[PDB]
């Protein structure tokens, strides 16, 4: 059976670094883990699966090589991404009293 | 050619500008298609200069439809009752701008031959002429020749 279709809209949670570094702890220390090469794939899979399974927001394919560190980790993760429609970005955008928009799709 | 098409003289809605200006375009309604190549300059147009456009005229309503029929279109309606329909086909962003904005600097009336290019309601101020001015009267108005 299909679960409900998962929901790409996605905000970075508060405490984004401290459950990153936690993760980051589980897998891998050093100093500075902002800079932990995720060079080796078991190590990379083991955070990326986690944060993915953890966040519901998962690295595409396209950005998955662009994850050369802890640092583009956080920076993927720590910019948001709204599933809202056309319709909506711009019925919710503060239209002006002579401006209607109406959507018939 | 002049002939073969009809001709007004020069004139405003309501005496547009003695008084006040009152800008004559009052709505705006853009069709336009969520999809369709047609349609993309005036996607952008929506996304990006239609509500900078709604401010900078309050007194346009303009609607919305992302539903057209036949082509993506914008139909200006003036207080005079005209209507301008423009198709919006295939224009780019900078085209559909300008063109909005001559709809809105534009008044109702039609874009046709204007006879005249100037228009007075009073164009005489010290009377207009007549064969008897600049005509010297004489002793008991006496017609020439006349015997007494």
């Amino acid at each position: 059976v299909c679960p409900p279709l998962r929901s790409r809209a996605y905000t970075p949670p508060e405490d984004l670094q401290s459950r990153l570094e936690s993760y980051v702890k589980e897998v891998f220390l050093p100093s500075n883990w902002q800079d932990i090469s995720l060079e080796d794939s078991r190590l990379k899979f083991n955070l990326l699966a986690h944060l993915a399974d953890d966040l519901g927001h998962v690295v595409p394919n396209s950005r998955l090589h662009q994850m050369c560190r802890v640092r583009d980790v956080l920076d993927f993760y720590n910019v948001p991404i709204q599933d809202r429609s056309k319709f909506d970005e711009l019925s919710a955008s503060n239209l002006p009293p002579n401006l209607k928009i109406t959507w018939s799709y | 050619t002049a002939r073969g098409t009809p001709s007004r003289f020069l004139a405003s809605v309501l005496h547009n500008g003695l008084g006040r200006y009152v800008q004559q375009l009052q709505r705006l309604s853009f069709s336009v298609s969520r999809d369709g190549a047609s349609s993309r300059g005036a996607r952008e147009f929506v996304e990006r200069e239609v509500i900078d456009f709604a401010r900078r005229n309050p007194g346009v309503v303009i609607y919305v439809n992302s539903r057209p029929c036949c082509v993506p279109r914008v139909v200006a309606e003036y207080l005079n009752g005209a209507v301008r329909e423009e198709s919006i086909h295939c224009k780019s962003v900078e085209e559909i701008s300008t063109l909005v904005q001559k709809l809105a600097d534009q008044s109702g009336l039609d874009v046709i031959r204007i006879r005249k290019p100037f228009h007075t309601d009073n164009p005489s101020i010290q009377g207009q002429w007549h064969p008897f001015t600049n005509k010297p009267t004489t002793f008991r108005g006496l017609r020439p020749r006349e015997v007494q």
